[PDB]
């Protein structure tokens, strides 16, 4: 010690630290670090604070058409529509040209608010039903659609109907075209053999000719329906002009003016937790800025990155 | 680090220093001791807490996006959707990697700098009364009881009181 | 003072500085800073150094077809076509499948340079005019189109005409198909009832069948025209084959080989200032690298970002 | 800063120093004074203007892009167009935020470093003739009239002329 | 020297260093630097380690259809299909709606593995051949297609054939629709004048009406074929239904379940070097992280950047 | 640099130093000489090699993407494909430019810092036996034959052996 006092300046250390990356070293030891990549998720979707609607056995598209298993979605509103991969078709076999667009519009709009309108179809029979679309245990049809066919007197006159949008909101009309499997089914149902469906607004007109031919048997039938949609802005109007094969709307869906909702397709059950970040693998509750759980994230979420781990140093070099 | 104090002229850290990040160890006639330095520790903690605050600041709220998984091949538009999402993911992954590497380099430099600033503060207090032994320690050339050690620790050491004793011991005059 | 000289080193300060953000501090004060986000814009579009053409009451598409209010666009060349949201249709009610594609091609190409070509249609009447499309105060039509109908003798023979591109540049031909409102209008105009239009080159063929049915009344009519386009490369050729409903071209537009122009849709007036960066909100004159004014920017522009303010420090810490 | 000079051992700046960023203040028998140091001031200004040069260097000239707003919903391609543009905006905003944070950290360090380099230059000039008082000031242990002060400022001070005087005053021999 | 020893600390230097950029200096000299942007490429594509298939005179699409110059691609497997811009059509003039989608599916899938299936068409003649599609020096047709026409007895009965996917993999069927140039060619070939082709699975149906009209003469003919495709998942099935104009498949291509291949269109020859990075300008062998050679790069590649040069300093300031 | 050693108080580099990045030059009674310092040279080389390793680390393997060249105009989808690819290229170019600028700033600072840490090591070894002449050189106030010079270079110099001679010559007592 010699007898001159000594003062030493120093710094703390721990037995074993955390290794971090820097610009100059791949792995160097520091006293404390913090992980910036969330890797853990809950095995549930959390029903708060975002409003989750479970489609159960119904697609969003089948929910809009009003297929048999879908009555629980009448009037629903969501921030996130939870669509199940086990959903199945329960009604008339159909397709949708540009299917992903109808699905995106429906999911984004965020509600099923249907406004019934009485359409003054003339002569044709209405309310056609099908063995491919049982409700309870009885032949039925899509709830939002009205299958028109020729009268008992073998007439299908030109139909020419108008509905004016003089309200506050944009309207979504969903309509279809029936494709028979043979020429004789075409005349059996609609009398006129080339059917014709034209649906137009001031500025737009979608027009469709049915395709006749045998498709694979699905739920009793080899015929098909193709579904279309038309948006009618306030001040605009819609005209339905057909001489056969129209599957008529029964009204229209209301479109929100601000579209902020979406859809998630997952098998994950809805539980009881709280979280505003959802993935197809479940919700995540985290303050970390990044996550390697999924590409598919909805809400207030960390950014998806490739790395499994990024440790931020929160202390000095550890030299024990 | 840039300053060569931590992992440098200070050869290791102290596992016994548990209530601070930086501190003083002394030996005098009356014994040995260790105390933490609060100002050095708090400035380093506040700078690091600032970077943490800058990161855990969640501003990235998205609802309706694009589809990101596909059951089968479809052609041109599906390719574009995949390519957009893969471009986004690679850019964000690069940003995360570079952010963490930069922040860590800087955090190591900040903590090394605070070690050095504590060292230089004490040096300036001691003036001509002490010499740098070369390992983070000062040899003091006057007797220094516990009150005098604490006066160095709490910034009230008056070098002029001891200067003549210390200079005579340093140089033998 | 004791009588030993003193020299002090120091640095400047100001009474009040500017606070900036760093990696470790959200707000720390420095002597001077510079703002990096432009928030101010001019209330005019500047007509120099970029060439701006003002559509006034004409769309770019109506400008291409030669609708009544669009003669001032004959021969125009632009870097930026300024399209006005108050533009209205002044001619035959029409639509364009893939409308945004035709608009983008026209806007990008950068000029309306029309080359008249004489097409030797046979028997048919030519130059049909419409009440829906008044010029001066008289029934007229799109300037670049030739509405063919059946002859006085009730004939519409097969039309089969060829134009060869033996020139130096790619050609853009714009043509249409008339969709009548009834079967009797179809036969009244074209004799043959399913009309037919086929327009082909060596490598491509777009073919179209008219859709008959009542649409909403627009400027007197419940019929519509659908417009299509065909690009004919040098060395290639174009064939028009019809038995009714063709709205024939009167020539073709020249396509530039370098496509460098674009379109901006805004109501902002064109003034007399100078700037090479335009937004839908007006021009900006700035040296800053970022701006929070608009997503929609054309020219030599700062990068659009979310932040209203980013201050770059240009001096030391301020400690007064 | 990393060096602990500005906002550190120099406790404040000088509002009266208006013709430089860094300078000298002195007191001797003939009076007091203040003058700017041109070399340190110019090196710090040049480094900062260099970063300015790197930013106001605009290379970002775009004409025909994509549509960026839409009157109504349309489906798949509109979703893709919105997503591409919002991904671009988020990445550019992240770059702007990180650039300014990094640059400002570095600018503060650069100016603190220039303060410290001025202090260390003068220290090396003074050799054994002066002592660091601990607050950016040197106590000089010989008389130093206005010409000798200016010789320190303009880098022509010859320590050997005064060393015997100063050492005798410093240590009393 | 005075007689007191001196020790000087210093650092090395070289006569001339390299200039680099920093945050504060546009050009400052350092002792050594390393270039980070690759600018040089090989004038060949390297055939290892990636599997390259050279289309030579066949497009990937013509290679899928089995056009005359394409037999060398039967059974081919690739990581990268090399498509030559000098490829030409050698067979019946055709188009493909959504051409780029078929090209992408074929290129991505990564192999031409064709499984022949016998289709029991009834009455109709089979294996139609054409002067526009000579093989050896004799009229022939696409290898993978079967051009059906009416019988010697002037019959084309309804065709209605099914293939079930009971296998392990998804199937790709490529089929076509013939568009004759006149009505009399239509009846000469198919008896029924509006022909009709419908091709469907459980969940999808593409249906097509032929377009009659004169197109430009190519290799003897003014008629055309339009090609379509249908993917059949395991468990699903496909139905071909026609009353004329079907250009029938002869089987199906196997689809890999993981699709990781691509296509590169270039005139650069295949050589004998080694590299895992290809551009349309040739392969590159580099460890540099960036390159300014091409946007179009495939494999283990540096990132394409705008800059011709970025020098990373690898030493201190150079002060000689 | 931040530390003001390279391009600072050390006025130039040495072209003769060919087996190190940093080194010692001496003059004593026996003559002059120069040798490399291995520890400083290797630490600077290892840090720079670390950044190199960080970059030549290729993880960017892409097969099926989008079309990037088009012979003629097609409309909406082609515009989106061009815009996506231009956006990607601009962001990657910004990343390359910023990465190189940051890394080079930091590499210059690191090498300047290593110069400074060597200077400070030698200073701490010499204690009271030498003075900083102001240009990277120490005036040593005792005779120092070749073995003593090497003892300084190889870190075994014992200042206490020479202290009283050196102090007496420094101050004349
Ligand atoms: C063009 O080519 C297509 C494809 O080949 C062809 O479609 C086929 O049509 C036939 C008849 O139209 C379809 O036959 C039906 O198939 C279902 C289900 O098939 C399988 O699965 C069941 C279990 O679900 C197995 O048990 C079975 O063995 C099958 O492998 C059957 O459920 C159908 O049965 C009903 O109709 C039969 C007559 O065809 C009856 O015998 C049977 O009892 C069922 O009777 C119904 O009718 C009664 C009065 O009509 C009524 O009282 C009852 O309530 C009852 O519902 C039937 O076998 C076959 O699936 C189609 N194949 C494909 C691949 O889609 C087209 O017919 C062809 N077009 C032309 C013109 O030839
Ligand atoms: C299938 O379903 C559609 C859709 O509902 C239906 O369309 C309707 O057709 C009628 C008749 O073609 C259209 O009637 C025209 O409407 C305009 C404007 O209507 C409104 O706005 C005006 C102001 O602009 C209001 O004053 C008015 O009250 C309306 O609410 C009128 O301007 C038209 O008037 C002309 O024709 C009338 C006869 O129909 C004349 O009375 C009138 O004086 C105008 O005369 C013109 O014709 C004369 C000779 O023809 C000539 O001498 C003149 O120069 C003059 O130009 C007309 O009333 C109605 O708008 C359509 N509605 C919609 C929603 O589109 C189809 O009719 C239906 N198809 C079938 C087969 O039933
Ligand atoms: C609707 O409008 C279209 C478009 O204009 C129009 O198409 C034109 O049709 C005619 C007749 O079908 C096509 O004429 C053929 O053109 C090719 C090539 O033409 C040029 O290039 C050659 C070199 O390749 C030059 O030498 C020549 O001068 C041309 O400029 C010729 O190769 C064809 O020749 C065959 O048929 C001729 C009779 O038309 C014979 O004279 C000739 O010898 C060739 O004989 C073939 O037929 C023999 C029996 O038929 C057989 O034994 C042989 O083996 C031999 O192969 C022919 O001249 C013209 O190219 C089309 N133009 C375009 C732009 O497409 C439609 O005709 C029109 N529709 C109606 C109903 O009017
Ligand atoms: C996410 O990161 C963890 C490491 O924290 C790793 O175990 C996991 O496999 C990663 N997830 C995926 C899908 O790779
Ligand atoms: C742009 O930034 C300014 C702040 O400089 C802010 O006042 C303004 O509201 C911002 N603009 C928008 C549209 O948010
Ligand atoms: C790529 O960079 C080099 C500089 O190394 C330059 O000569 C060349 O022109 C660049 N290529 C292009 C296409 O600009």
């Amino acid at each position: 010690y010699t007898g001159n006092p000594v003062i030493c300046l120093g710094h703390h250390a721990v037995p074993n630290g955390t290794m971090v990356k820097t610009l100059t070293d791949d792995q160097i030891e520091v006293v404390t670090a913090q992980e910036l990549v969330e890797s853990q998720h809950l095995p549930e979707l959390c029903p708060s604070p975002l409003r989750l609607v479970d489609g159960q056995t119904c697609d969003i598209v089948n929910g809009a058409l009003g297929s048999p298993g879908c009555d629980h979605l009448n009037g629903a509103e969501w921030d996130v529509f939870i669509e199940r991969p086990t959903a199945v078709d329960t009604c008339y076999p159909f397709d949708v040209p540009d299917y992903q667009s109808l699905r995106s519009i429906l999911a984004n709009n965020g509600k099923f608010e249907f406004i019934a309108e009485e359409f003054q179809w003339n002569t044709v029979k209405q309310n056609g039903k099908s063995g491919a679309c049982k409700r309870a245990n009885v032949n039925d049809f899509f709830n939002r659609l009205n299958w028109l066919t020729k009268s008992d007197g073998n007439a299908y006159p030109l139909q020419n109907l108008t509905k004016v949008n003089n309200g506050d909101y944009a309207r979504l009309y969903i309509w279809g075209v029936h494709h028979p499997s043979t020429d004789t089914e075409q005349t059996n149902l609609y009398k006129n053999n080339p059917g014709r469906v034209t649906v137009s607004t001031q500025t737009s007109q979608t027009s469709v000719v049915p395709n006749i031919g045998s498709r694979p048997w699905v739920r009793g039938l080899s015929s098909r329906i193709s579904f279309y949609w038309t948006i009618v802005e306030p001040g605009d109007l819609i005209v339905f002009n057909t001489i056969g094969n129209l599957i008529a709307p029964r009204g229209h869906y209301k479109l929100n003016s601000q579209k902020k909702s979406t859809i998630l397709n997952t098998a994950v059950p809805i539980g009881s937790c709280v979280s505003k970040c959802h993935t197809d693998r479940g919700s995540i509750t985290t303050t970390k800025p990044f996550q390697n759980i999924s590409r598919i994230s909805i809400g207030d979420c960390p950014k998806y990155v490739k790395q499994g781990s990024l440790k931020l140093a929160t202390g000095m070099r550890n030299i024990p | 680090g840039l300053f060569g104090a931590i992992a440098g002229f200070i050869e290791n850290g102290w596992q016994g220093l548990i209530d601070g990040w930086y501190g003083f160890r002394h030996q005098n006639a009356e014994g040995t001791g260790t105390a933490a330095d609060l100002k050095s520790t708090q400035t380093a903690i506040d700078q690091i807490n600032g970077k943490l605050n800058r990161l855990i600041e969640k501003t990235n709220e998205k609802y309706h996006q694009i589809e990101k998984e596909f059951e089968q091949v479809e052609g041109r538009i599906q390719d574009l959707e995949k390519y957009v999402e893969d471009t986004k993911i690679d850019l964000w992954s690069y940003n995360a990697e570079l952010l963490v590497a930069l922040e860590n380099q800087h955090t190591i430099d900040v903590t090394d700098s605070e070690m050095n600033k504590l060292f230089e503060r004490v040096r300036r207090q001691l003036r001509e009364n002490a010499e740098d032994k070369g390992n983070g320690c000062f040899e003091i050339f006057h007797q220094c009881d516990n009150n005098c050690i604490e006066s160095i620790r709490n910034g009230t050491y008056d070098h002029d009181i001891y200067r003549d004793e210390a200079i005579n011991n340093r140089f033998q005059i």
